[PDB]
């Protein structure tokens, strides 16, 4: 949510 | 002016959010094209051109510097909104503050997990690293388990250990306002928890402990701190002196 | 849905998932102990446990038996149950994030369209 | 909408404006006409307004919801202007009440397109902030005189991030945030304990007892907030007795925070209570201290001072 | 007419949702720039102006009155919605009906929590 | 950061010069002035750049963050032009690095907005897909040579379906996921063996052998991942003669997957290794096989070809 | 959506179809809590009809609220009472489906046309616990309740 | 051209998704009001007009035809988006491929439940009708019991048995690329599974059985195939012959 972008590239192995 | 002349300067922009708004107002009134959030197409540029001006010069130029602490006001924690996105993307890191944290008692409300410093240790003293390093590690380790605590009806003593280290270290990070400490005082305190001296102490007391402990060393032990400062690190000696200093103080403390 | 609303559930289901996951690790632990202690004794939210007996419900030598058994079965049940609860919670975190992002995007577009709309009417 | 901005403003006039001893200015900007009438007749029935002599302690200015955006974009200025006079020209301390300042902003938004402007975010005018600035900047205490402004602030769609409410925060020194969620529970005043702030909430200013209690009260509510969603599903059993005591205390505090207003009797069916600062600090202090873990929550609901909670317990005892 | 002549009237505006749409239409066609959600920047005013008319006159004016019961149609039970809040912020309270309540057997589907009356007991008989 | 991003970027460069005589270009789209200069001296210290001679293996193109949208908009192309030359004029196998692909797109939107065009979904440019394709498409294997691009991606809001990222995936042939966690195991390069993917990982393309080995390494890596939870809680022992081998091997595997880079010799005090594809398949093939089950874990840490795994064991008694 | 949204006001009866329901295999995919009719009035359809109807809706509404929990924790933690609403609801839910002549090619079943009194009835009983013994499946894809009893035998 | 001249063509639109974005680009640049997803009001028509053109002419018009297999790319399996819904509302069925399935190793990752063929049954061969008919039925009874739940202990012989075909049938449906099968070859292999000739067998063997059992009947039995294919139905003899054919092959199959 709101600040998730500060994790990051988290679901990357899905792309 | 300072930067260029071999001097060092610190700058705080409070806030860049309001400035963006000022700029937007002008843009739209001049009728330039509006983009997301009604911001002009050159709002990113407005900040990048600003924030880049801060930098560390080379001796060839004076070795002077300009550090920048720009402030951005998010909304409902939406770091991904327009202006926050730019600035985050422009700067070398972020110190993320949370209300939940704040109300929970963590003050300053720094969300340690989400905050960053691209520059990192390259800016930390050897003294600090000497302690900061393990701290960072136990915390991260606590963060993994934290949620379990409140329902840890029967956790092994392995993780149960990290829960303890966790809350103590956390308590160590707390801080009152208007009272910035010297790098030597910070390491002395951090050393206490990090080494395990406060593990058996009561979470409700860490705040009191530090206060008193630090008052003591600032009073009595200004020579060790001087050392720590000077030697830039924790010598094997000063290390031993600290051990006694805390072990005796603690004893005194729980009388 | 409201990003504020979806953020709530998400915030929570994220938690429930970790708790639940934590409870299983526990349930597995005790259950380990139990399978061993069980061995000898035979030579003498917990799933559908408490209910199963409850429904069908309407010394020492054996007391320790029904006991020594009723704990393996329980620590067994809690474990699998919590295993699936987080399995559920995970399906949910994944599902909710999807709704979050659809809305998140949609909100942005909707605003921008409004702006453009008013600008173009001048 | 309908969370108690006005009522709270009403109780403040009562508990403060009435014992003032200086002037007061109440500017009704874009609000309900019915209300202006209610207030006028109340001031009179209480001598704050005197129709026969010069004992009038309050000047009134109105630009209600039945006006065109133009009037609405200006009443606040009118009201503020009156108030500035008693600040400077005379100087004897003034109380300023505005209800509701949002209306000033929404007034501007209403004509903004006809002024040929590209809309800013959320449909607001591009000059929102500045418009607000040149205005909010006059509403202030100076060396000449003192203003004590209480402004009601509407929150469109209940979204605190809305450009308007959002832009206003900076202009304040103290903020009382009301919440529908809380209101919905029957807890009045519907103040959100974890979203309200004051610049004087400083140990150096209110003192450590005040300070430690407040923060103490906040920690427990935060602690409880966190748990809410969890016990909700997983239940309460697995909770540590340590943790099930905060659930208790929190629920109690949550109640002790409510209060029957003098101005809301038609609403609560309870005689309004006015608690003094020390009665407050103490009552909470005690609850935190475990000194009432025996009384029932309900006893804490809709009461004034802690004693009433104790009394109510008995009355509740059967 | 009744209100001004010491008589008593009750008016139902069923519903103000469709009226706003009409307004929005009329407005856009005149080329007046569209505002939030496509409505004219003054939708609030569109309703305020109207509902302010409902009133209780003093004995000096005949003691007559005008009571209004305006209807608004939410979507997905969302009362926080812009128009729904616009109107909630004018009237002297609201009666909120939920479909959940209704299907559940609670009819009227009045949602006690979310409904209010800014008049309070002053509008009730002592018995009540 | 923290994860060997620059070091890996530098080894690739090196390895391209070495095994393909191909040069490289580095395009910094929206580079932070601080970071550029830091990249510069870093390359230098590692050799890839040579201020004295003519042995530099990289050309650097920079589009700093202060530059206007148009500049940050074009810099990638500029870098592209450069690389194209080493392909269309000298038929090598160039390397193109675009850091970061996101800032390209973003630069596009800014220019677009300025040109007063109506933004599309999520505020991006109506020409999002074209802007991207007119660029991406120049990156291919022609008859003369080939340009390979390593693009640094920044996903907005962690949303894989965001228009920016989504568009971009339409052109990617493989991902290289650097992972902080891996790095934490001391493993470097810190590439994630389970998260990183390739379109060419098809037996029909890499050949049954290559394909099988890969699929082998991955499954084991996967299986071990399962057990991971058990080990820590219920203790490493209900493990079967079978369950105990999957682990052992996996653990050897995880290590065998790590490696010393020549770029990091300057101060790693360790010689670099450029393992050959043949050697790579063989190595893993055998571990899977069970040839080195007797060998100990540490034997495989930071080495090149399996042969080194063997010798390391020697020196490790 | 403005299109459909503005359409409701022009109807006397509305059959809202649901993808969610359809995906469950229920056909027609009518949402029973979202479809309405001005005729649903006791003084028009009679109180027997009016009572079953509201009866069915109330159980389905009730089941709907339980769903969130059932979703993470399944049925185990459900009350004996709650579990009974769930059973009944899932049986009513199924009994609402039906094979159309027009959709024979897809259901693989012979179309059915149930007479009103047949419907009122079959629903009464279900409500009334007269079939708490039969399995859900028995109710799926059938005409009259009678067929749902048989289907039960065939299921053995 | 082919449809119009008594001939038969196949057109593949790969994708309609990208065309739609192309058109949208055009539309926005022309300044046409952006709607849902920023798409212009006429994007549905963009698709309908195109797709209406695929068609089956009668004899008095050449009996020719045009078959369209348009491709649409969903984001995160969201089959409700604006563009996907549009297209679904045009064609005469869909074949949804699942990310889950694809990774779990089921390819073609076809979602048996979701996918549809509104008009194709009539176009279907009897032979397939004969075998495929009881395949979705079987798969229907398998769709249920086949939960997300990986570790589930089961009871009931029937449901057990149902679960058992399901995994076999599923193995029969996996297919590599570039190796399109002859209809008669399909009925043959499908026959083996749907009839039970693979029940006694282990799901990991299915693939292997197929290739081996297929080459076998292709090599030795071009005689029966041709009948099936020629007759276009499965005659009593053909079926009788087939039954033994699976029978013997089985009997000799090396695990
Ligand atoms: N302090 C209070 N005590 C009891 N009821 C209250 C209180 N504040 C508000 N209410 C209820 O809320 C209604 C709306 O309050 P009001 O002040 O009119 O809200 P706002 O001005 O924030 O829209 C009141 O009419 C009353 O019914
Ligand atoms: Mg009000």
């Amino acid at each position: 949510x709101a600040x998730a972008a500060l994790x990051g590239a988290a679901x990357a192995g899905l792309a | 002016y300072f930067r260029d002349n071999g001097k060092h300067a610190l700058i705080i922009y409070d806030d860049l959010s309001k400035q963006a708004v000022a700029y937007r107002q002008m843009s739209l009134l001049l009728r330039r094209p509006p983009g997301r959030e009604a911001y002009p197409g050159d709002v990113f540029y407005l900040h990048s051109r600003l924030l880049e001006r801060a930098a560390k010069m080379n001796d060839a130029f004076g070795g002077g510097s300009l550090t920048a602490l720009p402030v951005i006001e998010t909304q409902a924690g939406d770091v991904s909104a327009y202006i926050p996105t730019n600035v985050i993307s422009i700067t070398d890191g972020q110190i993320f503050l949370e209300t939940e944290l704040f109300y929970k008692g963590i003050r300053p409300a720094i969300n340690v997990g989400l905050s960053v410093s691209r520059v990192g240790s390259a800016a930390q003293t050897r003294a600090m690293k000497q302690v900061a390093g393990t701290m960072k590690l136990e915390l991260a380790q606590y963060r993994e388990v934290a949620a379990f605590a409140q329902f840890g009806s029967d956790l092994d003593a392995a993780t149960q250990q990290l829960l303890s280290r966790g809350v103590r270290l956390t308590e160590l990070l707390k801080q009152g306002q208007y009272s910035p400490m010297a790098i030597e005082e910070q390491v002395a305190v951090i050393y206490a928890g990090v080494r395990g001296y406060l593990d058996k102490l009561e979470p409700s007391k860490i705040t009191k402990f530090e206060n008193a402990f630090l008052s003591h060393v600032i009073s009595q032990h200004q020579a060790l701190l001087g050392k720590i400062r000077t030697d830039g690190k924790i010598s094997e000696e000063s290390d031993a002196k600290l051990k006694e200093i805390v072990t005796n103080f603690l004893a005194g403390f729980e009388a | 849905a409201t990003l504020k609303d979806i953020t709530r559930r998400l915030k929570s289901i994220k938690n429930i998932q970790k708790i639940t996951k934590s409870m299983k690790m526990v349930a597995a632990a005790k259950y380990a102990r139990a399978e061993r202690e069980l061995k000898p004794a035979r030579v003498y939210l917990c799933g559908a446990i408490h209910s199963s007996v409850a429904k069908q419900m309407k010394l020492a030598n054996i007391i320790y038996y029904s006991l020594k058994e009723s704990t393996t079965s329980e620590q067994s049940a809690r474990m699998t149950a919590m295993d699936n609860a987080s399995k559920n919670a995970s399906e949910m975190i994944d599902k909710l994030t999807l709704t979050f992002n659809r809305t998140r995007q949609a909100v942005i577009t909707k605003e921008l369209i409004e702006i453009i709309s008013g600008a173009a009417a001048l | 909408a309908g969370v108690g901005k006005t009522v709270l403003i009403m109780e403040l006039i009562n508990n403060v404006a009435k014992a003032h001893g200086g002037y007061s200015v109440f500017a009704g900007v874009g609000e309900r006409t019915r209300e202006g009438n209610d207030l006028y007749h109340e001031m009179i029935e209480s001598g704050v307004i005197n129709l026969k002599d010069a004992t009038s302690k309050v000047a009134l200015v109105y630009g209600q919801m039945n006006e065109p955006p133009g009037a609405r974009a200006r009443v606040a200025l009118t009201g503020l202007t009156v108030a500035e006079y008693f600040r400077d020209q005379e100087g004897q301390d003034v109380l300023l009440f505005i209800d509701n300042i949002f209306r000033f902003t929404q007034a501007g938004s209403e004509v903004s397109a006809l002024l040929g402007r590209i809309p800013s975010a959320v449909g607001y005018q591009p000059t929102l902030a500045t418009d607000m600035g040149t205005m909010q900047e006059r509403i202030t205490t100076t060396k000449k005189g003192s203003i004590t402004s209480v402004q009601a602030i509407y929150v469109p769609a209940d979204d605190l991030t809305d450009p308007a409410p959002a832009t206003t925060f900076a202009h304040l020194d103290a903020t009382t945030v009301l919440s529908r969620a809380i209101a919905e529970l029957g807890i009045y005043p519907a103040v959100d304990p974890l979203d309200s702030t004051s610049r004087i909430m400083d140990p150096n200013i209110v003192g450590s007892e005040h300070y430690d209690v407040a923060r103490g009260v906040q920690k427990i509510l935060q602690d409880y907030k966190s748990l809410q969603d969890i016990i909700a599903i997983l239940g309460m059993d697995e909770l540590s007795e340590e943790d099930k005591l905060t659930v208790s205390r929190a629920r109690k505090i949550q109640r002790f925070l409510s209060q029957p207003f003098q101005v809301a009797e038609v609403f609560t069916g309870h005689l309004g209570k006015l608690v003094p600062l020390k009665e407050t600090i103490k009552g909470f202090q005690q609850i935190l201290a475990g000194e009432y873990d025996h009384l029932p929550e309900q006893a804490f609901y809709m009461v004034g001072p802690i004693e009433e909670a104790v009394a109510k317990a008995d009355k509740l005892a059967e």
